[PDB]
């Protein structure tokens, strides 16, 4: 799914600024 | 209708100038407070929860290592973070009470938001029906009404840097990359999920970064997971230029046609840039039952109140370990932060 693909993106926590 | 708006948003830039040109300094200083929990840990600074020892009130304490402001390079946005702070006033605007330095550290003395970090709810809901979200992107729009009439750039919108109060509302707490420009600017900043294809695309760009940004947040917001996502952040940026995007099959229509107009490549052709300028926003579709004025008066029941379990709870906030405050004997980097 999108979710899963999300998930297995590994950005699922606090994203820093560049 | 309008010519308040006009009325009010005149008197507010009357106010910031004035601000602006003349901020306050040195309004309290480290044994004032009691430390009870770190909040949040950076790589030149942290933020507190502390207790005032004369009226036993809470704030928030963002404390800042001169040394490692020098060192990463971020001298002139901790001093322009403080600068706007002090000077701008709008309800979802968090408030400063107090700064001052020492030897060692910069301090900023803000009020206490205990309901934590939009995210952290986000996360644990899943996400948010789209009144819900539509609650939380009214705020959005109103403070970036705000801070553009002040020729403000806000460029780090993002669900970390938004926390809930105990009425339910917004906070926005940090403006370290907020330019106060008038045209055009250039530099390459912000959250990898969150830019807009003209910052990737090495463009001069505007103050439309921000609406660009408010659609990746309502789309996250109502899907629970940004419009584009990568491993890595290049592969993040070719999804953003491509100008292609999918929306869970429950997004409402309305929802849709707002989203394609403010995740809209074209900045000639993007909502809040456009000749009606924010107002092609408010009196969209999706916004139709939304009571502007009542938002911004923050009459409106909030659709979800965070836990409160007292003035200084914290359980809204990570953990951390504990690492000492010092202050150096020496005076660092006295100099470069002088206007502090
Ligand atoms: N967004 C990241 C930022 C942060 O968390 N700021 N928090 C401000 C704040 C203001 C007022 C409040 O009532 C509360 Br609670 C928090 C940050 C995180 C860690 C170290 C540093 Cl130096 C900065």
């Amino acid at each position: 799914t999108t979710y899963a693909d999300f998930i297995a993106s590994g950005r699922t926590g606090r994203r820093n600024a560049i | 209708e309008q010519e308040s708006v006009k009325e009010f948003l005149a008197k507010a830039k009357e106010e910031f100038l004035k601000k602006w040109e003349s901020p306050s300094q040195n309004t309290a200083q480290l044994d004032h407070f009691d430390r009870i929990k770190t909040l949040g840990t950076g790589s030149f600074g942290r933020v507190m929860l502390v207790k005032h020892k004369e009226t036993g009130n809470h704030y928030a304490m963002k404390i800042l290592d001169k040394q490692k402001v020098v060192k990463l390079k971020q001298i002139e946005h901790t001093l322009n973070e403080k600068r706007i702070l002090q000077a701008v006033n709008f309800p979802f605007l968090v408030k400063l009470e107090f700064s001052f330095k020492d030897n060692s550290n910069l301090y900023m003395v803000m009020e206490y938001v205990p309901g934590g970090e939009m995210f952290s709810h986000l996360r644990r809901i899943g996400r948010f029906s789209e009144p819900h979200a539509r609650f939380y992107a009214a705020q959005i729009v109103l403070t970036f009404e705000y801070l553009h009439s002040l020729d403000l750039i806000y460029r780090d919108l993002k669900p970390e840097n938004l926390l809930i109060d105990q009425q339910g509302y917004i906070q926005v707490t940090d403006f370290g990359f907020a330019k106060r420009v008038k045209g055009r600017t250039w530099t390459l900043c912000g959250t990898p999920e969150y830019l807009a294809p003209e910052i990737i695309l090495s463009k001069g760009y505007n103050k439309a970064v921000d609406w660009w940004a408010l659609g990746v947040l309502i789309y996250e917001m109502a899907a629970g997971y940004p419009p584009f996502f990568a491993d890595q952040p290049i592969q993040i940026y070719e999804k953003i230029v491509s100008g292609k995007v999918r929306f869970p099959s429950h997004f409402s229509s309305d929802l849709k046609d707002l989203l394609r107009n403010l995740l809209q490549v074209d900045l000639t052709k993007r909502f809040g840039n456009l000749k009606n300028g924010v107002n092609d926003i408010k009196n969209h579709k999706w916004f139709a039952t939304t009571d502007w004025i009542a938002i911004y008066q923050r009459k409106v029941e909030a659709p979800f109140i965070p836990k409160f379990k007292g003035p200084g709870d914290t359980s809204n906030f990570d953990d951390y370990e504990e690492e000492e405050i010092r202050v150096s004997i020496n005076e660092k980097c006295g100099k470069e932060f002088t206007e502090f």
